[PDB]
């Protein structure tokens, strides 16, 4: 129904970020929320219809444009570290009692990125374990029976995390353009596996 | 307190002349406008000092957003109704919502839409339905009755939120809405074609008043002409009751206003 | 000000009943929404309550009390897939949709017969749902949290944790 | 489409007394559609400084306005209200009933 841009995005501070929200349900009202830990959804911007935009509860540092009915673009003029959040958009028909239909959501973390290192640790039945370490940020997606991945991966300020499962591990890194004048290696969007 | 009411009107025109707005919305406590909004200003503004003084700017901002949305909905719905009726040119679309808080504390609520100055859809909040007057209204009723949550929302707003707003505004305008200005009543004699007696009352608030004539104190006379309760312009109202007299009776004018009975006997 | 209070976290066993309370203090009321949101997934509408009473939709029930300014979402016959966060949203007199922080529901699996043991990495698994694990002690050592595996074809559920680089209430068995 | 003829009523704010200031009112009510033209006349001549309330709404979907101006009545002068509407073929004059 309602779809957004890529579910993971790595951007450097000071960049102009374009988040998208496309719905084919011919809905008038469209929304842009941000979901922070310990807090409920907070409205950033809200559009009643085409060429109509009203500022939400936290519009500072944010801008939008509603040119097409299906597309509701969220514009980040100057990216900041405070703008690291889970970005959810929604669409709905007009009415205070109508429910909203949310898109998949976009995790935006705002240099230090390093790809995951994957491994498989072999075993009253089969008990296999896959394990990825050293990825940064937490932009990692990894037969759907008999599986259990850790919902939250693992004491430094920019400490890289580590996740375990019970092995395709797709990582979301910097894009091809606007990257890597700094050093010798490049973490980009890649899928690192471990055979067993 | 006596019976008070709060109600909002919306009006939309399809092909408005240059001096006529495309959308207007005005709120009233009993007979005083308190709010106003049109497609030209695109801002909700107070129509009484006690509204602007007792309401934070956030109220006006949020309801201005809401009124822009409602204006858009009104434009779309008016176009759709014209499409259903195969109508071209200029047509009007009206909405009224509101509630009444009576003397005994009971509440009433109402919501309805009209097309070209005639009842189009009447909301029934007890049966949670829409009464439709023709086939186009029946199509719109089938459309709206499919959204049960909206009907429940309308019921809750008419029965709970509207009364709360009414009480809040009544406290905001206590010195105006809940004051009593007793009338000044006089008797005039006029020559027609015969002689006639006019009982003229003026300078009173609230507008609701009762006037009649009685012969010999115990009987109400016939062929009484009544003048409408008209606003004098300074916030008070005026009206009158006239009779024609040939027989020798004892006539007296009776004026009841705001729980006070008044009798003027004439010789 | 206007805020919405609901519990941060709730834990109940599989096949049982849970009641997620939501109390709100707002000027005016225009409806209360309930949303289910799995971790990292899109929020999903569950129910809308604006009049007093209890609404039953499948295994989920939604009650509202305007007088007390309070609501609860009732989940009957709890399943492992019901593990998610549940959001409470109230609309005030200015038609502003206030969103609550959410309630993270955790479902403990019903274990018919466990065989707990500790099995490079160390794998603690097949223990009962009543025994929790405590986090890693040393900064150099790492340990994970509880995880629930469901082999659907075998009708089996088990808990399991992974530590790789303990101090916890592991059953004496 | 439904059309309603307006109801024109002319009166003074206070009981009329010649030489004492007053306000001349013209209460046009019960008309539909909303666009209307109202003017107050002094000896058959249009008065520039006339004032009116905003367009008001009645429960029967009609509209009403209150046109007024400040004036001092005399024993010779006559005032009237001029209203034109879609329901009126020619504009109607309602003279102030001095009585």
């Amino acid at each position: 129904k309602v779809t957004q841009s890529s579910r993971y995005l790595v951007k450097r501070t000071g960049e102009k970020v374009f988040l998208e929200c496309v719905q084919d349900m011919d809905h008038e009202n469209m929304f842009w929320y941000r979901q922070d830990p310990g807090l409920g959804l907070r409205l950033i911007y809200f559009s009643y219809d085409v060429k109509m935009k009203e500022k939400g509860d936290i519009p500072e540092g944010y801008s939008v444009s509603r040119e097409k009915k299906e597309r509701f673009s969220l514009i980040l003029e100057s990216a900041s570290t405070n703008q690291t959040s889970m970005y959810l958009c929604a669409s709905s028909p007009p009415g205070p009692s109508n429910e909203q239909f949310f898109g998949p959501g976009t995790r935006l973390t705002v240099k230090n990125v390093f790809p995951p290192e994957v491994a498989v640790f072999e075993p009253q039945k089969a008990t296999l374990v896959c394990l990825a370490t050293g990825f940064y940020p937490d932009h990692v997606e990894l037969v759907h029976s008999g599986v259990c991945t850790d919902p939250q991966p693992l004491a430094l300020n920019d400490s890289r995390y580590a996740l375990s499962s019970r092995c395709q591990v797709q990582f979301y890194g910097l894009s091809e353009n606007d990257e890597w004048t700094q050093d010798r290696a490049k973490p980009v969007t890649q899928i690192v596996s471990a055979e067993a | 307190m006596r019976t008070h009411s709060l109600r909002y009107f919306r009006l939309g025109v399809s092909d408005p002349i240059h001096g006529v707005p495309e959308f207007i919305s005005v709120g009233y406590v009993d007979s005083h406008p308190i709010t106003t909004y049109d497609s030209v200003t695109r801002q909700k503004e107070p129509r009484a000092p006690w509204m602007a003084e007792n309401l934070a700017p956030d109220h006006w901002e949020r309801y201005t957003q809401l009124l822009r949305g409602w204006q858009q909905m009104f434009k779309v719905e008016l176009k759709r109704l014209q499409r259903h009726y195969n109508h071209s040119g200029s047509h009007t679309y009206q909405r009224m919502i509101g509630c009444e808080l009576l003397e005994d504390g009971s509440t009433t609520g109402f919501l309805q839409y009209a097309y070209d100055g005639q009842d189009f859809l009447i909301f029934n909040k007890d049966t949670l339905s829409w009464l439709a007057v023709d086939n186009v209204a029946h199509t719109i009723k089938q459309a709206w009755e499919a959204n049960q949550h909206e009907l429940l929302y309308q019921k809750n707003w008419l029965e709970e939120e509207c009364i709360a707003w009414l009480k809040r505004f009544l406290e905001y305008g206590k010195d105006t809405l809940q004051r009593t200005e007793p009338p000044l009543v006089r008797v005039n004699r006029k020559e027609t074609f015969v002689t006639a007696l006019f009982c003229k009352a003026h300078g009173f608030y609230p507008p609701e008043i009762y006037m009649t004539w009685m012969k010999n104190g115990e009987e109400i006379v016939q062929e009484i002409d009544y003048g409408d309760i008209l606003p004098s312009g300074d916030g008070t109202y005026q009206a009158w009751a006239s009779i024609e007299l040939q027989s020798s009776n004892l006539y007296s004018c009776h004026v009841e206003h705001s729980g006070v009975h008044m009798v003027l006997q004439v010789p | 000000g206007q805020n919405i209070d609901q519990p941060t976290e709730m834990t109940a066993t599989e096949g049982a009943i849970v009641q997620i309370n939501c109390t709100y203090q707002t000027s005016g009321f225009n409806g209360l929404f309930w949303y289910q949101q799995h971790a990292g997934e899109a929020p999903t509408f569950l129910s809308y309550n604006v009049l007093d009473g209890l609404e039953e939709k499948g295994r989920f029930s939604s009650f509202l009390s305007r007088s007390k300014g309070y609501s609860y979402l009732l989940l009957k016959e709890l399943q492992m897939k019901d593990s998610a966060s549940y959001l409470c949203a109230v609309m005030d007199s200015n038609y502003q949709l206030i969103w609550g922080a959410g309630t993270k529901l955790i479902i403990k699996p019903d274990i018919q017969n466990p065989d707990p043991a500790v099995y490079s990495v160390c794998l603690f698994t097949d223990f009962d749902s009543q025994t929790n694990v405590s986090q890693s002690k040393d900064s150099d050592v790492y340990i994970t949290d509880k995880c629930v595996l469901d082999m659907r074809s075998m009708d089996f559920k088990s808990n399991s944790a992974v530590a790789w680089s303990n101090n916890s209430i592991i059953p004496e068995d | 489409m439904i059309q309603r003829t307006p109801k024109i009523q002319v009166y003074s704010r206070h009981p009329a007394e010649n030489g004492k200031s007053n306000f001349l009112n013209c209460y046009v009510s019960g008309f539909h559609p909303s666009d209307i033209e109202v003017d107050l006349l002094k000896n058959g001549e249009r008065i520039e400084k006339v004032e009116h309330s905003d367009l008001s709404f009645s429960k029967d979907w009609s509209f009403y306005l209150l046109y007024y101006t400040e004036f001092t009545p005399t024993e010779k002068d006559e005032y009237a209200c001029r209203v034109n509407h879609v329901t009126l073929s020619q504009p109607k004059i309602v003279k102030w009933d001095r009585d």
